[PDB]
């Protein structure tokens, strides 16, 4: 065989990387983990540090909180036997408040009181964690990337459970936290909307989250077929062009006629994934508030 | 209706968005070129970018593209058609002239450096702290070839301090001298290294470096661009 | 015509076949042996579209719908306007496909860089034989095939999933979404990782990997790597595909009934069997 570079055939390790300084305030950073042989043969093998610090804590407790909240539930119902717990574990759920509740927060907790508090901290974990996400970009003069495309994946997650519920009038149109519980939330909200499919900002997303599938199949492969002339390197590929980045480029090129750039095709990758959180959002927002029936729109358009 | 709305909103943004970024992988390799080197006529519906600049860290200057594009070395081919598309055939010894699979380019001749200024690669007898921690260590290997007939013998590793990764292995020759090969080019086994692309007596063709304790990026693409040729090269 | 650096590398040789009958470009396009033998498959396929498209009466294509062959035929031939068309039509699919990833074997061997898109594009294919070939020779039916057109394949779909319910159910439905929605927000990131680190905050000095690294660590305490997350990308990507087939193979050949009714195996698992409470008992 001819070396595929999909795993290391000799791992070297030398000491724990403390990371670049910047103006981040080191008194936050934890302490370098272990390592790994394991890891190190697909990628890194250091483990750690990380940079907790103040928010990364209100997220990573409010995150625990969230959970637990309803684990206990779960236990509530599962007569606290833990065969029953192990068991149904997929089938328990903690369900929002009824209709009637509408949007007030009066619901008692056997009836969605319960799922209220558990929703506030994920609200706060989330969100916290967004700033954390902004945070270390900026004490390392970063562009802040990263935050932006997190937050089209808010943004989508804000819709379903927190904005067109307001829009629709109660908190009963969210969605309950369970394993089987959600899916059926979802195979449910198509019945109800008239099929999906009917709904353009839906096969649009659908597009998009194919797309993300066949783009970063590609520049994947792209990379590693191009890793004897040192591809990986991207960033410097972008800074001084080598023979990595024209081979790569010139495949496509003979391939379909265009191609990219070192530092575009990145820009492909990040947008072409954004809007699968960025289209699928307006779509759902859309479904009962304005739109009824996707087929029935699907007819007129009005 | 809104919807109605949304969706012409979205597919006139979706326009927009395709547009900016064509342009933007537009920043290298254009305006388009002739055979012959010349500005083609056709360059496509879409123009070139406004230029813009990359500040390289520590001091090493500042990059704009697009920018004045220049192969900056000696191109061996001749066409072997009277008209376009066709392939050029190598003048000279193709592997020697850096063409085809064998091809390079002229980048700087500095080495990159970590984000502290200090080189990205050494030999790993110069890196104070970094050892083989899993799989067969090749430092003692004797080097086989395409021919199935020896080559030499692995010497150190050359490696990657920041991403800690093994790049290059540093082979002796039999004339005493040393070399460096792809790590992504050899194939490790239990009682020797074996190299496909490359037979022989084309190892002591493979560039050579100046320090010998450090490698420039022109000098990898070299070295690389040299042992990718040896697949189709290699043949005889 | 040539991007400016490319003509160094437009030399002679890799064709798989014909020597170098083929061997040259058309613009920016690579022609090669292959590139004409997709170039007469998909041609040949659009011209049956267009004859079907006659045959139903329109030439609108939200209309255009070339059925395969009903249920009754088994798995033998069929009159082309009933089901025939589509059986030829396939064939030119398949034909180009496998056309187009030879030729990008050869595209490989010209540059000297390595296989992994045109392998990568096999796992497509594969998915698509799925559909169209492996699971309906396994009914016993060309008629469990989709149909080609933009809304009634969709149909296919619908309608395939609720033949066994909520389709949500489907174990290996259920992993492929995983590598889906992985592939997406590893793409989201890597993307965003990059592009921050070559565009700082304004004024700024282009950031080093070692940024990137340590902007993970800072992040979630672990960074897979620059050549890692290259690797990553293409894993997970083959994967959600490779659980799509699989996920397909199996509905309606060795197991046929409702996808939640499978899930009993565990709640019948004798130690919880029988006991009370919970939700089931
Ligand atoms: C409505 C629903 C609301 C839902 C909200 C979800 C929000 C999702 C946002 C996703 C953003 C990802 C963008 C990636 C990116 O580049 O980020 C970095 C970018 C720069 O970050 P940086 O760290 O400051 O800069 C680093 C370097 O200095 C500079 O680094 P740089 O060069 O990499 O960044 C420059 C960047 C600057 O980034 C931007 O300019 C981002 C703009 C975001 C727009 C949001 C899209 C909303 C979708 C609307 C669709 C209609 C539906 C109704 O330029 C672009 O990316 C160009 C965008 C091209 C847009 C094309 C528009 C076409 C319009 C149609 C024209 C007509 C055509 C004729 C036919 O981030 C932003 O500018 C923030 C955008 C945040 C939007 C908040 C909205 C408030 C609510
Ligand atoms: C995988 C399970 C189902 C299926 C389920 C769905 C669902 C569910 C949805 C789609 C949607 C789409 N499907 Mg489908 N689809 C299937 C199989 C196929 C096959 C095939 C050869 O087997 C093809 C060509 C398509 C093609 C398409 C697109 C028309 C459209 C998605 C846009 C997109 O971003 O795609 C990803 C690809 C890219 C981003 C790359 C660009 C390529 C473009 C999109 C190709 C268009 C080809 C055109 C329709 C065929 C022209 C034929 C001529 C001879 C050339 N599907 C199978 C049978 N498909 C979406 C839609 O909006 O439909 C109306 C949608 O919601
Ligand atoms: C029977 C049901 C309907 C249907 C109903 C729906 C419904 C209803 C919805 C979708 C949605 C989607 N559907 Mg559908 N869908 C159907 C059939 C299909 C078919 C197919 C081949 O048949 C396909 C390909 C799709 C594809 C898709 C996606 C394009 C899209 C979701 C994107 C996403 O990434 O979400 C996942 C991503 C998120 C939820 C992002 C938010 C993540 C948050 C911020 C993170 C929280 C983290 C937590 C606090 C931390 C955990 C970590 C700890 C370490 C543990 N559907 C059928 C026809 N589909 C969604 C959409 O957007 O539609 C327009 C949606 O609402
Ligand atoms: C209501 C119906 C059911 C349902 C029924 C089904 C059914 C039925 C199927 C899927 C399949 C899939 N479903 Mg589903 N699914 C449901 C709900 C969901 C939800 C959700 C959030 O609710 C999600 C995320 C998904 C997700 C998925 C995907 C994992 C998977 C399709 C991708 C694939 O296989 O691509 C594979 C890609 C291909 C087959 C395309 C290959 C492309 C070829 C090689 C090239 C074409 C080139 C073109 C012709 C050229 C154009 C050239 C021009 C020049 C442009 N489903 C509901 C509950 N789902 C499918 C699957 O697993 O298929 C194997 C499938 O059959
Ligand atoms: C978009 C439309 C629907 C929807 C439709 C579907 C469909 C359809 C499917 C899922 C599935 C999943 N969904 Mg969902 N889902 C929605 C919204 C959410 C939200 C949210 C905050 O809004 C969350 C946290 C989730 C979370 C999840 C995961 C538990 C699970 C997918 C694994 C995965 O690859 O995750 C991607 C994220 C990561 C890889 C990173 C984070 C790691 C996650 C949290 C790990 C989960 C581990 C799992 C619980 C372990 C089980 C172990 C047992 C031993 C078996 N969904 C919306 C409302 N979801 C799949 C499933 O298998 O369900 C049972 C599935 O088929
Ligand atoms: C195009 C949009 C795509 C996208 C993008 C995206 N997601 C993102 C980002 C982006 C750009 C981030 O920057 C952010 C991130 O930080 O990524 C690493 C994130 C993120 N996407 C996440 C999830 C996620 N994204 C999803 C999807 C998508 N994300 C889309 C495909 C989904 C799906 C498919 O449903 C999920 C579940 C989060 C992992 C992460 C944001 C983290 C967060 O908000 O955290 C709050 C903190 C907690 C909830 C902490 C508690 C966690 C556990 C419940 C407890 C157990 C852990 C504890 C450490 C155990 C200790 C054990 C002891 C024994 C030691
Ligand atoms: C398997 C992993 C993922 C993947 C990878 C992948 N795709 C790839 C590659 C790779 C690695 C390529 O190298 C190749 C490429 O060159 O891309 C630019 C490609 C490609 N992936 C494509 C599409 C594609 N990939 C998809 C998916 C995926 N591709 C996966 C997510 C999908 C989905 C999600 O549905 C689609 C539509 C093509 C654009 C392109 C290959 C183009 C090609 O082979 O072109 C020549 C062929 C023709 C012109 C054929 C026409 C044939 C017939 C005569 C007519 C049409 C018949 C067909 C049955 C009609 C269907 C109609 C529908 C309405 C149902
Ligand atoms: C290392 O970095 C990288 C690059 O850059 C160095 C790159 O460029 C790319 C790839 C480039 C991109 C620009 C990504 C863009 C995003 C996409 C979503 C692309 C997919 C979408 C398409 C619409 C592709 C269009 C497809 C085709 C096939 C167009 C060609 C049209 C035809 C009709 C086919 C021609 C047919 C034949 C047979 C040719 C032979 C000719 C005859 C006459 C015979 C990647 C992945 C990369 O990772
Ligand atoms: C072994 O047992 C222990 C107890 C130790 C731990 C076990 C825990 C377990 C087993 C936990 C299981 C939890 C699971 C499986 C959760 C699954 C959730 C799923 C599948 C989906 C979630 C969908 C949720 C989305 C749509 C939620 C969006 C929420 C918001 C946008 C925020 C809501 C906002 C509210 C209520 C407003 C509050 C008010 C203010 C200030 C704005
Ligand atoms: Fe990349």
């Amino acid at each position: 065989a001819e070396y595929q570079n999909i795993f290391s055939q000799v791992q070297v390790r030398g000491p724990a990387d403390l990371g670049m300084t910047e103006d981040v305030n080191l008194a936050n950073r934890s302490g370098v983990g272990p390592f790994s042989t394991l890891l190190g043969w697909f990628g890194n093998a250091q483990l750690g540090p990380i940079y907790l610090g103040s928010l990364g804590v209100l997220s990573l407790f409010s995150g625990l909180m969230w959970f637990f909240t309803i684990g206990i539930w779960f236990w509530k119902q599962a007569g606290w036997n833990p065969a029953v717990f192990l068991r149904d574990l997929f089938f328990f759920s903690l369900e929002p408040p009824a209709p009637e509740y509408g949007l007030s927060f009066a619901a008692p907790l056997k009836e969605g009181g319960l799922w209220l508090i558990a929703s506030f901290f994920m609200f706060v974990a989330v969100w916290s964690w967004w700033g954390r996400t902004y945070l270390r970009a900026q004490a390392l003069g970063m562009g802040k990337h990263t935050a932006w495309a997190f937050l089209s994946a808010i943004w989508l997650w804000m819709v379903l459970g927190f904005i067109r519920p307001i829009l629709m009038g109660s908190w009963s149109e969210a969605v309950p936290y369970g394993i089987f519980s959600h899916l059926d939330w979802t195979n449910n909200f198509s019945l109800v909307h008239g099929n999906l499919f009917y709904n353009p900002f839906h096969g649009l997303s659908i597009a998009f989250l194919y797309g993300s599938a066949l783009l970063f199949a590609m520049h994947g492969a792209t990379i590693l077929a191009v890793s004897r002339f040192g591809g990986e390197r991207e960033l410097e590929q972008i800074a001084d062009r080598g023979t990595a980045a024209e081979r790569a480029a010139l495949f496509w090129r003979w391939t379909m006629g265009f191609n990219a750039t070192m530092e575009g095709i990145h820009r492909w990758a990040i947008w072409m994934a954004v809007l699968v959180t960025l289209t699928g959002g307006i779509g759902i927002l859309l479904s009962g508030t304005v739109v009824d029936n996707w087929y029935v729109w699907g007819q007129n358009h009005g | 209706d809104l919807a109605s709305l949304a969706i012409y909103s979205f597919w006139i943004f979706l326009a927009g968005l395709i547009y900016y970024l064509q342009t933007e992988n537009m920043r290298e390799g254009y305006p388009l070129e002739n055979e012959d080197g010349t500005p083609a006529a056709n360059q496509g519906p879409f123009p070139l970018p406004k230029p813009k600049t990359f500040i390289l860290p520590h001091g090493r200057g500042t990059l704009t593209v697009p920018g004045p594009e220049s192969e900056d070395r000696p191109i061996a081919l001749a066409r072997t058609a009277v008209s376009e598309g066709f392939p050029h055939a190598p003048t000279g010894d193709p592997m020697k002239d850096g063409v085809g699979p064998a091809s390079w380019v002229a980048r700087r001749d500095l080495p990159e450096l970590d984000g502290h200024g200090h080189n990205k690669i050494k030999p790993m007898k110069a890196a104070a702290g970094f050892h083989v921690s899993a799989g067969k260590n090749p430092i003692g290997l004797p080097v086989r070839g395409c021919d199935l007939e020896i080559a030499g013998k692995v010497v150190d590793i050359w490696v990657d301090i920041p991403e800690q990764m093994a790049r290059f292995l540093e082979v002796e020759l039999k004339d005493g001298s040393t070399r460096l090969l792809p790590m992504q080019m050899v194939k490790v086994q239990s009682n020797r290294v074996h190299v496909n692309a490359l037979s022989s007596d084309l190892f002591a063709g493979i560039p050579t470096i100046k320090s010998p304790t450090e490698v420039t990026l022109l000098e990898e693409d070299k070295i690389c661009g040299y042992v990718a040729g040896g697949l189709m090269y290699a043949a005889p | 015509a040539l991007l400016s650096f490319e003509r160094k590398y437009r030399v002679p040789g890799g064709t798989l076949v014909g020597g170098n009958l083929f061997d040259f470009w058309v613009g920016p396009f690579y022609v090669g042996f292959f590139g004409v033998a997709t170039f007469f498959f998909a041609a040949l396929g659009i011209i049956l579209i267009a004859w079907s498209a006659v045959l139903q009466g329109t030439w609108n294509p939200q209309l255009i719908s070339v059925y395969p062959p009903a249920l009754e035929y088994g798995l033998g031939g069929a009159p082309l306007a009933k089901g025939g068309l589509w059986q030829i039509i396939t064939i030119c699919a398949t034909g180009a496909f496998v056309s187009w990833a030879l030729r990008e074997v050869e595209i490989c061997r010209k540059l000297g860089i390595g296989y992994h898109i045109p392998f990568a594009f096999a796992f497509a294919i594969l998915a698509y034989l799925t559909l169209v070939l492996f699971r309906p020779v396994m009914m016993g039916a060309w008629g469990y095939a989709f149909p080609y057109g933009i809304w009634t394949h969709l149909d296919w779909v619908s309608n395939t999933g609720y033949t066994y319910g909520n389709f949500h159910y489907n174990p290996a439905h259920m992993i492929a979404i995983s590598f889906f929605f992985t592939n997406a927000l590893a793409l989201a990131l890597h993307g965003a990782l990059v592009l921050s680190a070559a565009n700082p905050e304004k004024g700024k000095e282009m950031r080093t990997p070692d940024h990137e690294d340590t902007f993970f660590r800072d992040l979630v305490g672990y960074s897979i790597g620059t050549l890692g997350i290259h690797r990553l990308g293409l894993l997970l990507s083959l994967s959600a595909v490779f659980f799509s087939a699989l996920c397909m193979i199996i509905t309606g050949t060795i197991w046929f009934d409702q996808w939640v009714d499978w899930w009993q195996w565990w709640v019948k698992l004798p130690w919880w069997a029988n006991i009370p409470g919970g939700i089931n008992g």
